[PDB]
């Protein structure tokens, strides 16, 4: 899975421009029917300005390209579009200037520590420069900015030939990459520092030849991201993934069908939901998330800390009739972020409701009324500078209510 | 380089030849088994035969082209395809032993091993992604005006030619490819004149060579060895395997032996040539209800060639032998045919070229020849498996 | 392992300058109802100067290829940055101009005491000159200078066969570069004159096979 | 089956424009007799 | 039909023929220009077994000059029409 | 091998350097026309 990047833009203003300078002596003489001698003196100067309305300026963008698959590309000639406003300037083919030769999974070309690299001609021979007009050097110079997305990638896949020798001429993805997305369901994991996109064969329940294994979503999961179990969850490296522990997105359909499967099914869990071809699942771990076992990574501490009764969704509740109070210092939270505050709550008995008032940039009060189960509220908040008062959570209630699985996560 | 010159050859091919060419780059073993073992069925039986078709187009898809100067080619070859039963070394070994070469060595020491099939060599030595099949290594030399047909197989400029002479080794080394130790053979190609179906070329050059042969004879031996030829060969053959001139000396007999010499001598043959024989147990100290006699266990034929192969022959009669190689209802029953070369220069005369029944393209030799087995080979003929033996005369 | 180093960087400046100089004789007539007679002669010079912000110069780059690794590598084309302060000006790979045949383990090319190669052209057929823009010629001549980055280098390797003939074309060394420093360590042994860099293979204990 | 579809289309208008500006001085001097 | 355009002297038609200020003049007072043709390269057809012809690879040039070492030159010159042919003769002083 | 006249590949300036090193050079110059040959000559320091 490969992506292009723009790091910066730089435009070079194709004008021309003279100046010029002159000085000169003349002598004339005048006989009338008396003589008359007059000398003179003089100087000038000047300047110019040429511009063309067709080609007014050139534009060079620097790149970076970035690869979160499962296996290296080769020959890496990705295509991208230049779009200012609702314009599509143009659309360039990489050529050998601009062409990775290696990029393996989780590394970057050019590789991390240099310098983004130029894309600054458009004709197959690298001859030619990127023209705008007239109009769109104003709407830059009036303050908009150009995008830059990337269309497709070229690259190569390595094989062996009748020797032990690697071969990757004549290999291209673009053979398999229809064949593949055809067939699968696309899992991606976000994390905080790397993204990770996988495929994972779905099996077609209307064609009975397909003798593919089936699969849930949890399996899919596990076998896509190498995760690990320890307790029937699952870990990817250290940060829990369970559906319980991080934000899961889907695209339309896919939550129809998992909202169809539901019904019929007995645990009612998502990881419980059988694989289907087209679903797009996204797995956005916390920032900070606490369950009152062993995980912990709030900067600051929770005012109610009673974990000794064996109640919650895995073994610990920690909430009684108090209040509980937490003090993000705004010292590690990004500027402007749309973060979303989680969790769950359930009432044995059927109680008053919960005061959950958020402030971050606004004070925020709202009330939720706990069910028998256990259910998700998940309200938003958002910084404001990256310097301005701390965040304040609380989360007056009564009627010895119970929660679990409180995170934080941010988002676009 | 050599994609071009295949396809040179390529376009100028026949349809049928083309897809002749496309059924043996499908199933190359069984078109190449068929070929080596075609020519020792009856007439008709080779004449309906589901394979005799393919067999016609792709030799004549070889012979179409021809090279014009002696050049090496290189292959590898079946230590026992020259009657080395034993292993030079497994296919995991990496040595080869001392006593196993020389054993090779004296195996092959004098001797000439036909070939007369289909095969796929190479005109460059064998490098890195080239298959290594067996430890033995070919750089044979090939004659001028000898057929090879340069195809593309999957990229690969492979080529095909039809192997219709015998070979001998000259010189054997040990060498290293790869860190496995081969032997290699540098082999030179001895040319002979074979007809091995087409029975109508052999019978006219025996005419055109022999016709005449009959007026070189005086006319009074002449008469004297056609009466003989109709009549008294059998008893002079009976009385020549009894040792006759020696147990029971007598003149009457010993003048129709020296007459038969002469004649036979009186003009040689003058090429190199190849004779077909079915010969009987009595002839090799067998009888038709001895176990041996059957072919179809492997046992009784490891016998045969540990007992025969590579040994002597003496005939104290006269041999009788014909030009064709196809099987006849007179010896329907001959489980053993010999397969005979005739060097140039040996007595002998084509008995078929004077008019009459002379015989079935007969051919003779002289009395008291000898024969080296040089190899012995198995065939299946419907529910039974004949036998045919390779050897070579020598005066 | 190959890397690039640039010794000096060469500026081209890309003005037009103009010089005239003219002569002029006239004479004058004029009869009124009185008569007269005038005559006159002068001469001008005139200088120009023209200047294209879009190409305001040239650059040309003196630079040389090294290799401390193990083996040689053949047909060196390395892809290099041109950084001025923040902004990649430019990325050329190298063309049949700028191509090393042979590079063996602790040389370099061009061989020691010769002088170094010049990287003056950005297109596919070395027919076209690197530009800068009119503010990046200001910040050359303020003091600020360019640095050199290679970002890749291609190469080729030679492989034997059994009568010792050589090939190298069609052995790409980019196909084992991602194997190779997959499963590698990377040791550097950096002395005082000369620099060695290896890899060596590692064991993964995750995996039984 | 597959076909284009339009979009927008976009002018480039391929004039040359100028602008140039000057000064001039002089003295003379005369000697009428 | 019309004759064709030769108005071109690069290999890929993009470079017109030009001429001097001095020839130019000479055209201009009267005199004219004339067309030599040196050589002509083209292809001939060989013809499978199967009605297959190719063209590709087979030039004529590998046999001109063979041809015309080896033979003797004869035209007829009719009305509005002209024949010119090869006919191989005999070399006397090659026994073989 | 087909039988017709190939002239593509086939370089004279692969001969031409062996051909010199192994000849000696004649001209015969006559009135109207020239004529420049090479005839092989034999090396006596090689006994092969
Ligand atoms: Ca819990």
């Amino acid at each position: 899975i490969v992506g292009v990047g723009m790091e910066k833009l730089i435009i070079s203003t194709n004008e021309h421009a003279s100046t010029d300078q002159g000085k000169t002596v003349s002598r004339a003489t005048t006989n009338s029917k008396s003589t008359a001698v007059q000398d003179s003196n003089g100087e000038s100067w000047n300047t110019g300005l040429s511009i063309n309305k067709g080609e007014s300026a050139y534009i060079n963008a620097n790149v970076r390209y970035y690869n979160t698959g499962t296996a290296p590309m080769y020959k890496v000639t990705p295509t991208t579009n230049l779009v200012l406003d609702g314009d599509t300037l143009s659309t360039i083919k990489a050529q050998e200037n601009q062409i990775g030769n290696n990029l393996s999974p989780g590394d970057t070309y050019p590789k991390k520590g240099l310098s983004p690299l130029a894309l600054n001609t458009m004709d197959q021979f690298s001859s030619r420069l990127i023209p705008i007009n007239y109009d769109q050097l104003k709407k830059l110079d009036a303050g908009k900015q150009i995008k830059l997305e990337t269309t497709q990638v070229s690259g190569n896949f390595g094989t062996k030939n009748s020797s032990g020798q690697i071969v990757t001429e004549g290999n291209s993805w673009s053979d398999y990459i229809s064949q593949i997305d055809s067939i699968s369901a696309s899992i991606i994991l976000d994390t905080e520092n790397e993204s990770y996109e996988r495929r994972v064969t779905a099996k077609n329940l209307q064609d009975p030849e397909d003798k593919t294994p089936e699969l849930t979503i949890g399996e899919a999961i596990e076998k896509a991201f190498g995760a690990t179990k320890k307790d029937g969850l699952l870990y990817f490296n250290d940060i829990p993934i369970d559906e319980s522990c991080v934000e899961l997105i889907f695209d339309d359909n896919t939550a129809n069908k998992i909202k169809d499967s539901l019904k019929t099914l007995s645990d009612k869990k998502i990881y419980n939901v059988k694989l289907e071809r087209g679903m797009n699942i996204l797995i956005k771990t916390p920032t900070y998330f606490t369950n009152f076992d062993d995980y912990n990574n709030y900067p600051s501490t929770w005012s109610n800390v009673n974990t000794t009764n064996q109640d919650g969704l895995q073994g610990s509740a920690n909430k009684l009739n108090g209040e509980t109070k937490i003090k993000i210092p705004m010292s590690e939270l990004k500027p402007y972020k749309r973060y979303v505050f989680s969790g769950y709550s359930k009432d044995p008995l059927t109680s008053n409701s919960i005061i959950v008032k958020i402030k971050a940039k606004e004070e925020k009060t709202d009330y939720l009324v706990p069910e028998q189960g256990y259910t998700k509220f998940s309200y938003e908040f958002e910084t404001t500078e990256k310097d301005s008062s701390n965040i304040e959570i609380t989360l007056i209630g009564s009627g010895t209510t119970y929660l679990d699985n409180l995170s934080i996560t941010e988002l676009n | 380089w050599e994609r071009k010159e295949a396809e040179r050859i390529e376009q100028k091919l026949e349809r049928s030849e083309k897809e002749a060419l496309e059924s043996y780059k499908k199933d190359s073993v069984e078109i190449s088994k068929y070929s080596q073992t075609r020519n020792y069925f009856y007439d008709y039986q080779i004449e309906a035969n589901s394979r005799e078709k393919e067999y016609k187009e792709l030799r004549n898809a070889i012979s179409k082209n021809k090279i014009d100067k002696p050049m090496y080619v290189y292959y590898f070859e079946s230590p026992e395809k020259f009657a080395f039963n034993k292993v030079i070394r497994t296919e995991n070994q990496n040595e080869i032993s001392l006593e196993k070469f020389n054993e090779f060595k004296e195996t092959i020491q004098n001797k000439l091993f036909k070939q007369d099939g289909f095969k796929d060599i190479s005109l460059y030595e064998p490098g890195k992604g080239d298959e290594k099949p067996t430890p033995l290594l070919m750089h044979l030399k090939l004659p001028r005006n000898t057929g090879m047909l340069p195809y593309t197989n999957t990229n690969n400029v492979s080529t095909l030619i039809e192997q219709g002479y015998s070979i001998k080794i000259d010189k054997i080394v040990r060498i290293v490819i790869d860190g496995k130790h081969y032997i290699k053979a540098e082999a030179s190609v001895v040319s002979s004149l074979d007809f091995k179906d087409d029975v109508s070329k052999g019978d006219s050059w025996g005419k055109a060579n022999y016709n005449d042969w009959s007026n070189k004879l005086t006319p009074n031996e002449l008469a004297d060895v056609n009466d003989y030829m109709r009549g008294g060969y059998t008893a002079i053959n009976n009385y020549l395997i009894s040792n006759g001139p020696v147990n029971n000396p007598n003149p009457e007999l010993d003048s129709k032996i020296t007459n038969i010499e002469n004649a036979l001598k009186r003009e040689p043959i003058p090429t190199n040539l190849t004779v077909y024989r079915r010969s009987g147990p009595q002839e090799f100290g067998l009888t038709l209800t001895s176990p041996e006699y059957d072919f179809n266990k492997l046992e009784n034929i490891d016998a045969f060639k540990s007992k025969w192969e590579g040994q002597a022959l003496s005939y104290p009669n006269f041999i009788s032998t014909s030009i064709g190689s196809v099987n006849m209802s007179a010896f329907a029953k001959r489980k053993i045919v010999l397969r005979i070369t005739i060097p140039k220069g040996s007595p002998g005369a084509y008995l078929s070229a004077i008019p009459g029944y002379a015989g079935e393209y007969e051919v003779l030799l002289n009395h008291g020849s000898k024969f080296k087995i040089n190899k012995i080979d198995s065939y299946k003929d419907g529910t039974i498996t004949k036998l045919i033996v390779d050897a070579t005369l020598i005066p």
